[PDB]
RNA sequence: AUGGCAGUCACGGGUAACGGAGAAUUAGGGUUCGAUUCCGGAGAAGGAGCCUGAGAAACGGCUACUACAACUACGGUUCGGCAGCAGGGAAGAAAAUUGGCCAAUCCUAAUUCAGGGAGCCAGUGACAAGAAAUAGCAAGCUGGGAAACUUACGUUUCUACGGCAUUGAAAUGAGAACAGUGUAAAUCUCUUAGCGAGGAACAAUUGGAGGGCAAGUCAUGGUGCCAGCAGCCGCGGUAAUUCCAGCUCCA
């Protein structure tokens, strides 16, 4: 255990550490109000969806990724 | 049987055997003498005080850490306070001898988690939120 | 300052605040009627709470009761109007069996919606709202408004608004006078 | 065109007037000014301008109508 | 004369106690509040004492003391008493304008016409309540589904419905205004001309994705028991589903 650096107990050290990365420009927005709702609906307990096994239904988050919706789409 | 009477006559030793036994109910004790005021807090929800000391507590076990801490003291009672700073690198938005407000850490009395013994939490210095000082909305 | 108004709560907050046969349930009537915001289904919840806590109040009462024959009377009267109950249910204990789903039915939204004066139980939330329909007299910009079986007669366009004969609006006149 | 159906109408002697509920009806226009429902009322009752005072008008919502009061002294 | 009260709780303490009408919860039974719109009671810095009246122990009356407030040429004086309204100071975790009127409501008076910080009006106001925008409809390209067939990928429609830093014109309030409504006047609303929508704008947040508890099966980056999280169980000691962040997703 012979990997030492940065005093222990110092205050703010790993928030000082954490390298800023910047929240990405979304292309448009994020529909407010009712029409979210409408998205969600459609997106999780619109008709298709239901007609679908509902033990084999994929979970709301199951895709962080977008290599995933490329295969989610296929 | 039962060991309680049961007659139409019976009703004031009923109430008053209640009106005692009621007493080993706890939140009831502490809330009929006083209890409550006479606590740090004097029964109220926050207080402001001034920090007297920047503290590390070692946690309890089996955790190892430094709890970053502040004395206060508080300015309705001058009784002396020992309250912990939430979040990262916040014990560096207090000095010593600042204003400071602090509320109660959720267990009314209690220490919570790994730190022992503390009961008291950080919520604003000087005017400002530790919460607005962290997300960087405002300045100190 | 003194004032005698009243106080009112509309809704109701359940015990169990995440329960999924619960949220799919209240997702799936946003969905279908076209809400937003789950108070919104809540609201109608606590409406027909009121009225079964009357059915059953009721129904502890005597059949020759006074009471009961005047007041129960009084209920069904007033389901009618409503249209939340059917010509052959005037019995007390059909009030108990009513849905939420035939409650939001009667909303001005699914009314609009389903009287083909508007595509989308969407489009109709906007409709009602952009003040662009009448109900009996007056011009109903709520969509929480309960309709009337007399005045479902009388739902048409306001003769304020284009699709009522109106003049166009800003948008068409902008568009229209600039030439070329 | 103004049309004015006048609704509620007390005689008081005791006031000498005729007091006045109104109901103005103006289905393409803004409310009316009480200028012109004045003189429409007057055109009525066949009295003087200046015989009859005009107050308390509310327009509703949607604007076909308004609903006000009268009075008209002797 | 020797009574009167007391275990059927006297007497005496405590109350961060004014009593009700009522309020929050409520299967039922309960629990917990009621300083605060109405009705009682009490008080006007603390005590006491008075005048005058039909009514007063008044307190926007006087007298005295205790403790204080304002003038003073020091000898004297005050129509000195915010638990009236507004506003200060202080205390605190904690609470608004030194505004406008008697138009309404009522009260008082020798009185139709005078007065009223009662009251009303406006300001401050995420105490709290009610309704409710933050986008709608299609299109071109895609997914998806459902059919037929083709035996194995092509066709065709779409009573599911989705998704696009892609196109299209309509719809309308937030904003802002002539006028009209409203007012004691002023503001606001309401009705309404002339105006006011295509994208980091007219762009919602606040809290969360291990369990309780809805939501990650990120081969994500940082940190390596540190910084920190965690109501509780616990997470972190170099592959963190729990910290710091990014994406996404949930409430
Ligand atoms: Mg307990
Ligand atoms: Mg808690
Ligand atoms: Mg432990
Ligand atoms: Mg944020
Ligand atoms: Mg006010
Ligand atoms: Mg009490
Ligand atoms: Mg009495
Ligand atoms: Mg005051
Ligand atoms: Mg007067
Ligand atoms: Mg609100
Ligand atoms: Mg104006
Ligand atoms: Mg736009
Ligand atoms: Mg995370
Ligand atoms: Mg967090
Ligand atoms: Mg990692």
């Amino acid at each position: 255990m012979g990997r030492m650096h940065g005093t222990l107990a110092k205050a703010g050290k790993v928030r000082k550490q954490t390298p800023k990365v910047e929240k990405k420009d979304k292309p448009r927005k994020t529909p407010k109000g009712r029409s979210y709702k409408r998205i969600l609906y459609n997106r999780r307990y619109a008709p298709h969806i239901l007609a679908t096994d509902p033990k084999k239904r994929k979970s709301p988050n199951w895709h962080a990724g977008k290599k995933e919706k490329m295969d989610a789409a296929a | 049987g039962v060991g309680k009477p049961r007659g139409i006559r019976a009703g004031r030793k009923l109430a008053r055997h209640r009106k005692d036994q009621r007493w080993a109910d706890n939140d009831f004790n502490k809330r009929l003498l006083g209890s409550r005021w006479r606590n740090p807090f004097m029964g109220a929800s926050h207080a402001k005080g001034l920090v007297t000391e920047k503290i590390g507590i070692e946690s309890k076990q089996p955790n190892s850490a430094v709890r970053k801490c502040v004395r206060v003291l508080l300015r309705k009672n001058s009784k002396k306070i020992a309250a912990f700073v939430p979040m990262d690198g916040c014990l560096n938005f207090l000095a010593e001898n600042d204003e400071v407000l602090v509320a109660g850490l959720g267990r009314q009395g209690h220490a919570v988690g790994d730190i022992p013994g503390v009961r008291f939490k950080v919520v604003c210095v000087k005017g400002i939120s530790l919460l607005a000082l962290f997300k960087g909305k405002k300045e100190k | 300052g003194k004032t005698y108004i009243n106080t009112s709560k509309t809704y109701s907050t359940p015990r169990r605040p995440y329960e999924k046969e619960r949220l799919d349930n209240e997702m799936k009537l946003i969905g279908t009627f076209g809400l937003k915001n789950k108070r919104e289904v809540w609201r109608v919840q606590m409406i027909l709470a009121k009225f079964r806590k009357a059915a059953r109040e009721l129904l502890t009462l005597d059949p020759k009761d006074p009471r009961r024959l005047f007041e129960g009377s009084a209920l069904l009267r007033r389901m009618f109007k409503y249209g939340l109950l059917s010509e052959q249910e005037r019995k007390l204990d059909y009030v108990l069996g009513l849905t939420i789903h035939k409650l939001m039915e009667r909303r001005l939204q699914t009314r609009v919606f389903k009287l083909n004066l508007a595509n989308s139980i969407h489009h109709s939330r906007v409709l009602i709202r952009q003040r662009h329909i009448k109900v009996g007299k007056n011009l109903v910009n709520v969509p929480s408004f309960m309709v009337r079986t007399d005045s479902e007669k009388s739902i048409d366009f306001a003769s304020t608004s284009p699709l009522g004969g109106g003049r166009e609006g800003r948008t068409k006149r902008k568009n229209a006078k600039k030439s070329a | 065109t103004i049309v004015i159906r006048t609704k509620k109408i007390l005689v008081n002697p005791l006031l000498s007037r005729r007091q006045l509920s109104l109901d103005v009806l103006h289905p393409d226009s803004p409310t009316a000014s009480k200028e012109k429902i004045r003189e429409e009322l007057a055109k009525q009752l066949k009295v003087d301008a200046r015989n009859v005072v005009v107050y308390g008008f509310s327009t509703q919502y949607g604007g076909g109508k308004s609903t006000g009061f009268a009075l008209v002294y002797d």
